[PDB]
């Protein structure tokens, strides 16, 4: 999935090809065989990288599923992981089955 | 403990796309130059700290407003969550989320969750 | 007892061919799963409604509760899907079910029914209790449990489910514990 | 305007690569659900990737 371009980590890395698309890495070839690269990195990484669990609420806006992934946007929405308390009024929620 | 997994992630794949670019014909100093623009960019823009950085029929017109505003959905500037589900399910207007393997950013703070559990109404 | 209004499916034809993936991405409050649904279901929170919109320009308005709430209900949805842009008309909003609920405030034998009426009700136990006194002359299905309350369904207009309900009252009256 | 030339050209060209995005659709009962195969990692990621660039525009 190249689903994770849309991350800090996967902009800043194009940024990169992108500065090498001017200057070395033209085109595609070179950068989108590194990006295939990423994928398959980021994708195996968040599967088994550990993770920790906790539960929450909500009120909802918009809805959207399509190729099997969920794209939704609350309102006035606040959620505690563990300690951490946390506010929202506005959160965008994309979610890969 | 989340500026670590970082570092964790960015090293592996770092580490894992060498051979990668080798194979394609490139130089190792491009490398190092990715790894610098990379941590850069999080450094410029300030959001936590890292250790790179330290360094009628016819018309239906009759009708007046409703529909609300699409445009409000798309900021940006808001905060998204990248997880994936288990279970989504709703009964009349109340739904229910089942979700895991999730980074959010709430208020401006990163959080991950191996499970999230959440309930509200439409 | 006068019987209160719970459901109005009504329908409307838009007149035009709709592209059901550009409306899914762009309305507000959307949902159009193909794999499931063969329609887009659209809500709105003013009026409590959910429309499922066909392809070929349709609306099913379902979950109003009275006969105007439900004319507006798809008038408003008409108005969302022609902000998008796609050419629309508004025609036949026609009616097709209305369910209602009352309750007659007595307890009811429906065994006893059942003994003397054998030919228009149909009872059968098997841990759902609930006599169907499916009605000729007015055409409605009439669901009476042994609390007492009688729900009505399958009503084209308002007034058959009043009448249906005070044709049943003196049954019920004849069989009240 | 020459410019205007350009978008005709280079908005042609991305129409031929799209028409050869159309025959890879095809090699990319089993074809047809190959098809739906890819289909799931194709539009879902464009949209990502449309997300990716409105952030970027906002920043």
């Amino acid at each position: 999935y190249q689903l994770y371009r849309n991350t800090t980590l996967g902009n800043s890395l194009q940024e990169s090809l992108d500065e090498l698309i001017q200057s070395q890495q033209i085109t595609p070839q070179l950068a989108l065989q590194v990006l295939l690269q990423f994928d398959k990195a980021i994708n195996a990484a968040l599967a088994q990288r550990v993770r920790n669990r906790v539960n929450f609420r909500g009120s909802l806006n918009t809805y959207r599923f399509c190729d099997n992934v969920w794209t939704f946007v609350l309102n006035d929405v606040e959620f505690r992981e563990v300690t951490e308390l946390i506010k929202v009024d506005k959160v965008k929620i994309v979610a890969c089955d | 403990t989340v500026p670590k997994l970082y570092r964790s992630v960015i090293e592996d794949v770092i580490n894992d796309v060498r051979d990668i670019f080798l194979d394609d014909g490139v130089d190792e100093q491009v490398l190092m130059e990715l790894k610098t623009l990379w941590e850069n960019k999080l450094m410029q823009s300030r959001a936590v700290d890292g250790f790179h950085s330290e360094e009628e029929e016819e018309p239906l017109n009759s009708e007046d407003d409703v529909s609300d505003e699409e445009g409000q959905e798309l900021f940006d500037t808001e905060n998204v969550v990248v997880c994936q589900y288990d279970k989504i399910h709703r009964s009349k207007n109340k739904w229910k989320f089942h979700l895991k393997d999730g980074i959010m950013n709430l208020n401006g703070r990163d959080y991950i969750f191996s499970k999230a559990i959440g309930d509200a109404e439409w | 007892i006068v019987p209160q209004l719970q459901n109005i499916v009504s329908t409307v034809n838009l007149g035009c061919k709709l592209d059901l993936k550009t409306i899914a991405l762009r309305a507000r409050n959307a949902e159009y799963n193909p794999k499931r649904f063969a329609a887009v279901i659209m809500r709105i929170r003013e009026p409590r409604t959910t429309a499922l919109i066909f392809s070929s320009g349709k609306m099913v308005c379902t979950g109003a509760k009275s006969e105007e709430q439900s004319r507006l209900a798809a008038r408003k949805y008409a108005r969302v899907v022609q902000k998008l842009g796609f050419p629309a008309k508004f025609l036949d909003f026609k009616i097709q079910n209305m369910v209602g609920s009352c309750d007659v405030k007595f307890p009811i034998r429906l065994e006893g029914l059942v003994l003397t009426h054998q030919q228009f009700s149909s009872y059968e136990p098997e841990l759902f209790p609930g006599l169907i006194y499916r009605m000729i002359k007015p055409r409605i299905v009439l669901l009476i449990f042994v609390s007492g309350k009688v729900v009505l369904t399958g009503a084209k207009v308002r007034a058959e489910i009043y009448e249906a309900f005070e044709n049943i009252y003196p049954i019920l009256k004849g069989f009240r514990k | 305007a020459q410019l205007k030339f350009f978008e005709q050209l280079d908005q042609i060209e991305k129409q031929r690569k799209d028409e050869q995005e159309r025959e890879i659709l095809m090699r990319a009962q089993l074809r047809l659900k190959q098809k739906a195969k890819e289909m799931q990692q194709q539009e879902l990621a464009q949209m990502r990737q449309r997300d990716a660039n409105l952030t970027a525009l906002a920043a």
